[PDB]
């Protein structure tokens, strides 16, 4: 049962949630390779695990620039959350541990690249394409908000493939465990609820909503909010008319208006019948969600993997020098880490 | 066309957060 399995669920992260994993490895058992991606303040690298052979994805965080973005907070957050969260279609932490400079989240090494690739440089996916990748958020989704979490920063620059061309959700920077609402301005300007804009409260709700923006831009190529300037973008969001492409079909459209739905009592994930509002439309009438899960269903996408630690499926970043200062910065801030 | 506005638009790359 569904029931069921999150319950039992629940009971696994709860216990993690209390009892969070820390101080797990150090950066010495790992063997850096090369820079994947980055952001505010950090990068990630994939790395070699020395004494088993195996391949992660390595996070590092510069401690003072996220005091100076004053994401504290949302740092913690993020690790005390992905520690005990166990689900397939999130990339598992295999480690974390921090040094003097940074902290350090060692997952796992997803191969096929960021969706986000993928989408500009085939333009668009058909809709089976976009809907299998749905799926599978739709799943992750519920997983989270079953633990009272909220995500946040869903966009196809946090969505990796993996080996059997299954989705790997990453990023969990804006997650937080709530059971109330929130009020921190926070996320990419294009997939804001207009609710975030507007400095009202809000909840889990505005995920259902970024899904709304992801399922938009996979299928259509574009987001369905743009401008050159983000003031101009947060004036088209807040009106919340939305045009859409004439190859979207009308249960593709449907699905969007509902999630993409500025009227929180109306917005689709947000009601009574609540993620079985979204697993039920027709949209995802061909979709098994119990195969889905089990990963028994033919991915539409299987990457290029020519051997392990192959990384011709992501960009190349110029490289840093990985520099841990002498001194422990930002000590009491990241206590709990 | 849209797709020729947003191509032609400076927010094609990866967006950040704010
Ligand atoms: C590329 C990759 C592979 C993987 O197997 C797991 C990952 O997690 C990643 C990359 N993740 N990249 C981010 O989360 C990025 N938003 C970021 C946020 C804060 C600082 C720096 C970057």
């Amino acid at each position: 049962s569904v029931k069921e399995f999150l319950a039992k669920a629940k009971e696994d992260f709860l216990k993690k949630w209390e009892s969070p994993a820390q101080n797990t490895a150090h950066l010495d058992q790992f063997e850096r390779i090369k820079t994947l991606g980055t952001g505010s303040f950090g990068r990630v690298m994939l790395v070699k695990h020395k004494e088993t052979g195996n391949h992660y994805a390595m996070k590092i965080l510069d401690k003072q620039k996220v005091v100076k973005l004053k994401q504290i907070e949302h740092t913690l957050n993020e690790k005390r959350i992905l520690q005990a969260v166990n689900f397939p279609f999130l990339v598992k932490l295999e480690f974390s541990f921090k040094d003097n400079s940074n902290l350090y989240m060692v997952m796992e090494y997803v191969p096929g690249g960021e969706m986000f690739s993928h989408l500009r440089r085939i333009g668009r996916f058909s809709e089976p394409h976009a809907r299998f990748y749905a799926a599978q958020i739709v799943l992750t989704f519920e997983y989270l908000h079953s633990l009272d979490l909220i995500y946040r920063d869903l966009k196809p620059e946090n969505l990796l493939i993996d080996q059997q061309g299954y989705i790997q959700v990453t990023d969990f920077g804006f997650a937080k465990r709530v059971k109330g609402r929130t009020w921190t301005l926070c996320g990419t300007p294009e997939y804001l609820a207009p609710e975030i804009i507007l400095s009202k409260g809000y909840n889990k709700a505005v995920d259902w909503w970024a899904l709304g923006v992801l399922i938009y831009e996979m299928a259509a190529g574009y987001p369905p909010f743009f401008a050159d300037q983000p003031i101009q973008i947060y004036e088209k969001i807040v009106s919340g008319k939305v045009r859409f492409p004439s190859h979207f079909s009308s249960d593709l459209k449907d699905l969007l208006r509902n999630l993409l739905q500025v009227d929180l009592t109306k917005r689709f994930g947000n009601l009574k019948n609540g993620v079985n509002d979204i697993k039920n439309h027709k949209w995802f009438a061909t979709t098994d969600w119990i195969a889905i899960y089990q990963r028994k269903v033919e991915a539409p996408f299987i990457p290029k993997f020519k051997g392990p630690g192959d990384t011709s499926n992501f960009d190349d970043y110029e490289e840093e020098e990985i520099r841990v200062s002498i001194n422990e910065k930002c000590g009491k801030e990241f206590s709990e880490f | 066309t849209t797709y020729a506005d947003f191509i032609a638009s400076g927010r094609t790359g990866r967006r950040n957060a704010i």
